[PDB]
């Protein structure tokens, strides 16, 4: 694309959480089939997730903004978490029993090729397991939201929003100060 | 000039008594309305088999809106603005200059349908007959635009339905 | 002039009174048809 | 080939089944609920098209908006088409619910229920008859039979 | 070859139910002076095909604030409580010949309310909850009178046995010495159906839908074959109990043709009583069976006790 | 043996039928679609409240009524015995008493609702 319009704005998000997201709604169907394996404990990777607003807010200035052609942004969320305590604040949340187990590369690739044989849309794949425990780049050199006016959101003030309608019915009606924040690096 | 209705007192009698009893304990006004339920299963139904059959229909029947001609190919309206300054809902938009000829004739006549009562006020302030509420009612649309009706639409409109407004209109305008 | 008229002696009678048929026999008819069949069928 | 042929005999089939079973729910606000009732009048019987009403949003199938839509009644009528499992389906009746009809500049008048729902067809009138009412129904049928699902899913 | 036996019993019975859908839905049309379905095939032979085509690929909606356990456990045990119903109807010989059918049948009517006390309790809704009370005073309403009307009609054939019920009326209908217990024994019916005008549970009315007004397609279907299997089987009951046919036991086919003819007509009668009156109260109809059924059925249980001693017409227990 | 064929039958029929509704359509489930149906509006508290019930003696003696017709029912082969005369005193001045507590309960307004 960058080689074929000479003109073009390239936008390049971490990872998208949302209403409808497939990042935290994949952290928090994954209980269903047992108790969240993770690679290495989840605890060699690092994620940044940027907010769905603030993406669509990038891009609207970027399409206002006349010097944003041909740049090349990297949207990233405001705080760096590990993955293994990710899922324990997306469980947190959730107010579900969470009992993380390791799962070695190997064993995982393999549940990830059964998954992915499904006709309709596949739970998960071998492509997903890859970039779920991927760590996010730093790119210090590429402008980020602070350059086009969005002032990034943290996820402890919409993981509530993303992940109420994964409760129980005892859970439903928890506060947003009565779970304890996820720990940065 | 007036009437107490419920104020019968019942009667005493030992006959009546005992028919109320039997009544009471046997049903009878329960099965008198199984029957009248009955009877009322036995009738021709009023089911009337859509869309092979209609309605009946007057002539003075209000439904889509139409733009009339002379029966020379000039069209009828003369931009005299009087239907938007009738119009109950405010869905009538006229623009209007003189043509080449010098004929005062509009550039831009709008009804907004979705606007619209359909109070038949316009063809009836019309004092040349030329926006007519013509007889179909059968043009539901899948979008809120194709409910805007611009001049080329309401001029198609009474070119498609010119053979049974000119009848309707001949049947009717002894009353107007 | 031509107009929508009534007829010149008028129209004809419309009802506009209750008229319920009360049928059914006496309560003594209903009782004896009843232990009529209880007792037939006793025996 | 065979697959195909399979997935566009399922699709008729599915379509068939739908729109011959359009369940739509109890909801009237003004006139154009009166002329609704009057399209389920024996005249016209909308049951012999398999269309029958039930009252509850879960197991009913196509919303009809006839009235005027307010403000007070804004959220009621998003929460109730929120709470209609898919597949649903909305049609508008009457100018009120088209585009505001003689309210469009009222305060308190919601110009037209599609700024709230997302609505399939359009019946213009005030009130639009009852045969025109049925017309709609008719067009939205004809409108489910047109849908191609299951042969989007395996071209997809 | 049992497996195919309670295959073919079990079978023709919710195609039957469907059938009755239409049936209903046709005379229900016909009487209220308009047509029935008969758009969709010929004369619309097909339209409970494509009602239960579209209940099945409708979403299912299992609500968050209710208890998923007992909302997916209700109508399983609706529709498996309605199936097990028919198991020792005589027709004219059961699947499963029991000593003690009628009380077989009182259990499992015991039983079938859970179902409909648990799909309320389960979804968590104000309008559940009130048509499960409702279910309840129902049946605190008409379990006693059901009971002894029965002991006291069964106190003439001798047995709780189904079968027997055939070889006690067959010189006589059994609906001539007891008429008046044939009446409260249908009006019993027709409150424990949940049937119009004692309906009070699914009210469109009063409520919008009853303890399933948050059941969406699929589950809901459950409910509505239960329920449709239970009128059958209950206007069934009452042909076997009043209204027994002549039986051959070398042509079957006879009993079984006489005693379809009059259980159709009964269900055409149950249609019939549906659209003619209007919907009671429900503490007008714990009124009806507790001061006007109850009183007349100890009487009739004293009379129905005296009289075989009275005759000397004792029948026999074996 | 059969009547549990028959029984295991039956719920594999009925759990048949639900579990092929939960999974074969296509699912769009929000923080909306599931809330609770109160005729449009937001509900005003839970609906675990305290339902309160009015027909609490009548509930109570429908217990001891369903026990009463539970004693009444052997009356079918009790009437097969020797003693015909004590069996149908006995009878009797059950169902008797049956309708002397139904009566003194109609009698003292118990059958009417409170409230
Ligand atoms: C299956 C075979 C056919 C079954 C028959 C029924 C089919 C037709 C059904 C018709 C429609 C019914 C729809 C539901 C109606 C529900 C309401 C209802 O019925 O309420 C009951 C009504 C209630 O009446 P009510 O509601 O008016 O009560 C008034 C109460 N007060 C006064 C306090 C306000 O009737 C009864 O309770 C009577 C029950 C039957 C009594 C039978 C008596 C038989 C004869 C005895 C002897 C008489 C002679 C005298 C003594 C001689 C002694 C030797
Ligand atoms: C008792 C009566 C009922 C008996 C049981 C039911 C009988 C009918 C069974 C077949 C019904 C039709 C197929 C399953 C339902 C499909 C529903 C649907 O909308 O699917 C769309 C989906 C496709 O949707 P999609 O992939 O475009 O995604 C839609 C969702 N978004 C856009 C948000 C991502 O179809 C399928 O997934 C395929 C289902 C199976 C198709 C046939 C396979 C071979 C069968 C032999
Ligand atoms: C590998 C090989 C097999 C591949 C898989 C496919 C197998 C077959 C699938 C089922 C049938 C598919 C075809 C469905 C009909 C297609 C044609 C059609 O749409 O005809 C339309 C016509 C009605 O026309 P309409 O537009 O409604 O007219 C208005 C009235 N004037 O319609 C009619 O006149 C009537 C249409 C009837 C449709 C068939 C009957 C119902 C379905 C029966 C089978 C499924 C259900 C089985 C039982 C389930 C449990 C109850
Ligand atoms: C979590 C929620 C619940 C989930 C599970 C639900 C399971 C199904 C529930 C519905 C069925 C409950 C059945 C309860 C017992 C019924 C007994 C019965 O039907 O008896 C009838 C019959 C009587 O026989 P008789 O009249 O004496 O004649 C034989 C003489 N030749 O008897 C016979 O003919 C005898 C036949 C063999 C009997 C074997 C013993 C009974 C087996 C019971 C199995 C377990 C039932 C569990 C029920 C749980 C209910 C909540
Ligand atoms: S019918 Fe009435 S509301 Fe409609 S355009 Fe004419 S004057 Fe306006
Ligand atoms: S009233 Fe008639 S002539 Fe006048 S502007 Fe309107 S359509 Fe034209
Ligand atoms: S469109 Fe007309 S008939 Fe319908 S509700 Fe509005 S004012 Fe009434």
């Amino acid at each position: 694309v960058r080689e074929t319009f000479p003109e073009a704005t390239i936008i390049k998000p971490a990872d998208i959480f949302g209403r409808e997201d497939r990042f935290l709604n994949y952290f928090a169907n994954i209980r269903w089939f047992g108790g969240v394996p993770l690679i290495s404990l989840g605890k060699k990777t690092v994620k940044q997730p940027v907010y769905i607003v603030d993406v669509t807010k990038g891009i609207i200035n970027a399409i206002k903004d006349p010097d944003a052609r041909g740049k090349t942004f990297a949207f990233v969320g405001p705080n760096r978490y590990l993955l293994f305590d990710l899922v324990q604040y997306v469980f947190a949340v959730a107010h579900r029993p969470f009992l993380p187990y390791p799962m070695p590369h190997f064993a995982y690739r393999w549940i990830g090729r059964l998954f992915e044989i499904s006709p309709f849309e596949p739970w998960t794949t071998r492509d997903k397991v890859e970039r779920i425990h991927t760590t996010d780049r730093t790119l210090p050199h590429l402008p980020g939201l602070e350059d086009l006016g969005v002032q990034a959101t943290p996820l402890e003030l919409k993981a509530i929003e993303v992940l109420r309608r994964h409760r129980t019915y005892r859970w439903l009606s928890s506060e947003i100060e009565d779970v304890q924040p996820a720990k940065t690096v | 000039t007036y009437k107490y209705v419920n104020l019968r007192e019942p009667s005493m009698d030992m006959k009546s008594v005992t028919d109320r009893a039997a009544q009471t304990l046997l049903w009878t006004e329960l099965i008198r309305g199984l029957g009248m339920t009955l009877s009322y299963l036995f009738r021709e139904p009023a089911t009337i088999n859509y869309p092979f059959e209609k309605g009946p229909l007057s002539p003075r029947f209000r439904g889509e809106h139409a733009l009339r001609r002379y029966p020379s190919g000039e069209e009828r309206c003369i931009a005299c603005k009087l239907c938007e300054a009738v119009c109950p809902a405010q869905a009538i938009t006229i623009e209007a200059e003189p043509r080449a000829d010098g004929s005062r004739r509009t550039t831009r006549y709008d009804i907004d349908m979705t606007k619209c009562i359909y109070c038949g006020f316009c063809q009836e302030a019309c004092p040349v007959d030329a926006i007519v509420e013509g007889p179909n009612f059968e043009f539901s649309t899948e979008t809120h635009e194709e409910l805007l009706y611009n001049k080329e639409k309401l001029l198609n409109n009474g070119d498609k339905w010119e053979a049974e407004i000119a009848a309707n209109i001949q049947a009717d305008y002894l009353y107007r | 002039v031509k107009q929508d008229m009534p007829p010149v002696g008028g129209y004809g009678p419309i009802d506009y009174k209750r008229n319920l048929p009360r049928r059914g026999l006496s309560g003594y008819s209903m009782f004896a048809v009843g232990i009529g069949a209880l007792l037939f069928g006793y025996w | 080939s065979r697959g195909e042929y399979v997935v566009a005999k399922l699709d008729d089939l599915i379509n068939w089944a739908r729109r011959s079973s359009l369940w739509p729910m109890t909801f009237g606000l003004a006139c154009c609920a009166v002329e609704m009732m009057h399209m389920a009048a024996p005249r016209y019987d909308m049951d012999r098209f398999g269309v029958v009403f039930r009252a509850s949003p879960r197991q009913s199938d196509v919303m009809i908006v006839a009235g005027t839509l307010t403000n007070k009644m804004a959220p009621a009528l998003r929460k109730v088409y929120d709470q209609m499992p898919e597949p649903r389906y909305v049609v508008s009746m009457g100018s009120c619910a088209n585009g505001g009809g003689y309210y469009h500049y009222s305060y308190s008048v919601v110009r037209g229920c599609d700024r709230i729902v997302p609505v399939d067809i359009y019946v213009p009138g005030c009130p639009p008859t009852a045969e025109a009412l049925l017309y709609g129904i008719l067009q939205l049928q004809k409108k489910i039979k047109r849908e191609k699902r299951l042969r989007i899913w395996y071209r997809r | 070859m049992f497996m195919i036996n309670v295959l073919t019993l079990i079978i023709p019975i919710l195609l039957a139910v469907a059938f009755l859908t239409l049936v209903e839905r046709k005379v229900l049309g016909y009487m209220q002076f308009r047509k029935g379905p008969n758009v969709v095939g010929p004369y619309g032979l097909l339209q409970p095909i494509a009602d239960a085509i579209k209940l099945f690929i409708k979403e299912p909606l299992r609500p968050a604030t209710s208890s998923i356990s007992m909302f997916i456990l209700a109508p399983i045990l609706a529709l498996t409580l309605a199936l097990t119903m028919w198991i020792p109807l005589p027709m004219p010989y059961p699947l499963i010949n029991m000593n003690l059918g009628v009380l077989f049948m009182l259990a499992m009517s015991s039983l079938a309310v859970y179902s409909i006390l648990w799909s309320g309790w389960a979804s968590n809704s104000k309008y559940a909850l009130i048509g499960a009370l409702r279910a309840v005073a129902q049946t605190i309403s008409y379990e006693v009178t059901l009971a002894i009307i029965l002991l006291s009609v069964l106190l003439m054939n001798g047995s709780f046995t189904l079968s027997t019920l055939i070889i006690t009326q067959e010189q006589v209908w059994l609906i001539f010495p007891a008429w008046p217990l044939a009446m409260m024994w249908f009006i019993s019916t027709l409150a424990e159906t949940n049937r119009a005008p004692f309906d009070l549970t699914e009210g469109e009315s009063e409520l919008v839908s009853g303890f399933n007004v948050e059941y969406a397609a699929g589950p809901f279907a459950l409910f509505f074959m239960a329920e449709y299997a239970n009128i059958i089987m209950m206007n069934i009951f009452t042909t076997t109990l009043f209204l027994g046919a002549f039986h051959n036991p070398y042509m079957p086919e006879l009993y079984t043709i006489n005693f379809t003819i009059k259980s159709l007509l009964l269900s055409i009668t149950f249609l019939w009583i549906r659209a003619s009156y209007p919907r009671f109260r429900y503490d007008q109809l714990m009124h009806l069976l507790w001061k006007n059924f109850l009183p007349l059925t100890l009487a009739l249980c004293m009379w129905h006790v005296s009289l075989p001693i009275l005759l000397s017409s004792i029948p026999p227990q074996t | 043996m059969n009547l549990m064929i028959t029984l295991l039958t039956n719920f594999t029929l009925a759990t048949l039928l639900v579990t092929i509704a939960f999974w074969l359509p296509q699912l769009n489930v929000y923080s909306e679609k599931t809330s609770p149906y109160e005729c449009g509006f937001d509900p005003m508290g839970s609906a675990r409240l305290p339902f309160s019930m009015k027909f609490f003696l009548v509930a109570i003696t429908f217990l001891l009524f369903d026990l009463e017709i539970a004693l009444l029912l052997p009356l079918p082969w009790a009437s097969q015995t020797t003693n015909l005369n004590t069996m149908l005193t006995m009878a009797l001045l059950l169902i008797f008493l049956l309708a002397v507590s139904l009566a003194y309960e109609w009698t003292q307004k118990g059958l009417e609702w409170t409230e």
